[PDB]
């Protein structure tokens, strides 16, 4: 199965990528038990510069052609009790995202969840909860709010929610 | 959540003193904490920061220091503008505030009791009001009793905050029934304990 | 020169909503999150989300999400925080707060004067005004207390004085309490010399602007 990601303008087939890493931030305040919620970053393009792993591309939420992990991904952050700070992810095998120029781009919803998966364990590992949701973004700015990357000049705006609608025991 | 139990509830010194407010963290996040001071009505106001540093306009009587999981704020020589609430922070969570009040000496409340009057009666109601006025300390118990029953539910009290001529406070409760059930009894009696008084003092009248 | 200024105080009902604004200046504003706390009368404080000015993004507290919105307009340096469907433990003074510095941003510095948001049900009203009448039952000495039960009124407040003001010696104005009707009650009273209650008029001036309802009342033994 394949999980789509509808984009204006359509991106062109060549402006497809390989998805490297993301930045997300948790939702704060007592939590509802013992769940921690994670979003697409609050942030903006100061937390992406500071991430150290975004590479050579333009992009939010998907680090793209990015630099990748060893043998397992790896959430990196300034401060993991600061809600205020995002966590950089950089996965170790990436996920291709496919542009087809029809208007949307697409990627492998197995290999996602697989990534979802070792993510969620990961976050679950360091925070200590036991079940991990990831959802969209809370708001912001056209740019923010959706994965938005600069490809030849070109500035593309893609709804993520796809991506980002999951819950994981 | 990261759980910060502030000690004590209640600080009770005079102006010269040494106060010594705590804060325990549920963690071992050891270098970021924030004190606040609040009065009244007011917002609250920065005093310390990073555990340890005096914010803007702060006088140098103030300040703090952080023991791993237990920080401390620290007021050498109590100034009368020094007595508020006290909160302390770390992330987004609060801690349930620490009140420093002034210390006194200890006076028992002169007691009163007011009946209800013929203007309210008519209207189809009758509070009955008892006045505990200036008394020092602040722990102050009041009971209603009506023919000899001891009433719950059906009042509601009020203090001031510390008074600032004489460091005292002031009680009032308010005793409401319906006009029909206030003439059913005879007895309306306000029975207050407190530690100025070796034993508990009733005002009552009779509905007459 | 940083000054947060936030609108006026609102009374609503439940299940409507609030929009509560904060105008800042002295600073950059698009360098720094805005947060907004809020404190219920006579309880703690609560944090309820940052707004990110510069991209708009938002983290609200779990226990908000769903019922707040955070917004901004970097134009006119304002943020603004929306509650909505609001329930009667939702009254409480809501502040707009910035943080002293950028890297850990906790530690607000900075507050507007608050904004006071009362949820409802109950309708204005004025209030009744019954004499407390000095008495031997409420005689110490040479010392005798009156006043005013200022009864039944929404919202708050009330204004109460004795004698236009003249007499503020002896006087005590007690914080009201809500009753489980959602109309307010509250006491004021004055410790006076008895060998002067035929003599000397004491009178509580009750004034309640929201209703436009203002009333003297004279206390007789
Ligand atoms: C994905 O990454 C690999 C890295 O070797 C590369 O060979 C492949 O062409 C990439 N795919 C896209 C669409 O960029
Ligand atoms: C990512 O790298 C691929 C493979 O070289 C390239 O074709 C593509 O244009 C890059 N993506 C972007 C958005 O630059």
């Amino acid at each position: 199965d394949t999980i789509t990601l509808p984009c204006r303008p359509a991106p062109p087939p060549h402006c497809s990528s390989n998805i490297t890493g993301l930045i997300l931030t948790r939702d704060g305040g007592v939590s509802n038990d013992e769940t921690e919620i994670f979003r697409p970053s609050g942030g903006d393009m100061r937390d992406i510069a500071r991430c150290q792993i975004a590479g050579t591309v333009v992009s939010t939420q998907l680090f793209l052609n990015g630099s990748l992990a060893e043998e397992e991904v790896v959430i990196r952050s300034v401060d993991f009790r600061d809600n205020a700070k995002s966590i950089c992810v950089q996965l170790a095998t990436s996920v291709e995202i496919a542009c087809t120029g029809a208007g949307h781009c697409a990627i492998s919803r197995a290999k996602w969840a697989n990534t979802l998966k070792q993510i969620a364990s990961k976050l679950r590992e360091q925070f200590g909860a036991r079940t991990i949701i990831f959802k969209q973004s809370s708001g912001g700015d056209p740019e923010f709010v959706t994965h938005s990357f600069n490809c030849g000049g070109e500035f593309f705006y893609c709804d993520s929610t796809q991506l980002f609608a999951s819950t994981w025991f | 959540e990261i759980v910060l139990t502030q000690s004590p509830a209640t600080l009770s010194l005079s102006p010269g003193e040494r106060a010594t407010l705590s804060c325990r963290a549920s963690q071992s996040v050891s270098s970021y904490l924030a004190w606040y001071q609040q009065k009244p009505g007011q917002a609250p106001r920065l005093l310390i920061y990073d555990a340890s540093n005096r914010a803007t306009g702060i006088p140098a009587r103030f300040s703090g220091s952080g023991s791993g999981t237990d920080f401390t704020l620290t007021i050498s020589s109590l100034e009368p503008e020094d007595f508020a609430v006290y909160y302390c922070q770390q992330y987004e969570f609060f801690g349930q505030g620490t009140k420093l009040e002034i210390k006194r000496s200890t006076v028992a409340p002169s007691v009163f009791i007011f009946p209800p009057s013929d203007e309210q009666l008519k209207s189809g109601t009758a509070s009955v009001v008892c006045l505990l006025n200036n008394f020092y300390p602040r722990e102050a118990k009041v009971q209603w009793k009506v023919d000899n029953a001891l009433q719950s539910g059906n009042s509601q009290e009020s203090v001031t905050e510390q008074d600032s001529k004489d460091s005292t406070y002031s009680l009032s409760s308010t005793l409401t029934l319906s006009k029909a059930d206030y003439e059913k009894h005879k007895v309306y009696a306000c029975e207050v304990t407190h530690q100025g008084l070796s034993s508990p003092v009733t005002k009552s009248f009779n509905r007459g | 020169q940083v000054q947060l200024v936030q609108s006026g105080a609102e009374v609503k009902k439940p299940g409507a909503s609030v929009k509560v604004s904060c105008k800042a200046s002295g600073y950059t504003f698009t360098g720094y999150y805005m947060h907004w706390v809020r404190q219920a009368p006579g309880q703690g404080l609560e944090w309820m989300g940052w707004i990110n000015p510069n991209s708009g993004g938002t983290n609200y507290a779990q226990k908000f999400q769903g019922r707040v919105t955070m917004t901004r307009d970097t134009s006119i340096s304002t943020a603004y925080m929306e509650l909505s469907r609001l329930r009667s433990d939702d009254t409480a003074v809501y502040y707009c707060a910035r943080g002293k510095n950028s890297d850990y941003n906790w530690d607000f510095q900075h507050w507007g004067q608050g904004t006071l948001v009362t949820v409802s049900s109950a309708s204005t009203k004025g209030p009744s005004v019954f004499p407390l009448a000095p008495s031997s039952k409420s005689t110490s000495g040479g010392t005798a207390a009156l006043g005013c039960l200022v009864k039944d009124y929404f919202p708050e407040p009330v204004t109460v004085s004795w004698n236009s003001g003249a007499l503020t010696s002896g006087v005590h104005t007690f914080p009201a309490v809500l009753q489980s009707s959602g109309l307010y009650s509250l006491s004021s009273v004055v410790t006076v010399p008895s060998s002067s209650l035929g003599t000397q008029t004491y009178i509580c001036n009750v004034n309640h602007k929201p209703s436009n309802t203002k009333v003297d009342k004279k206390v007789e033994p």
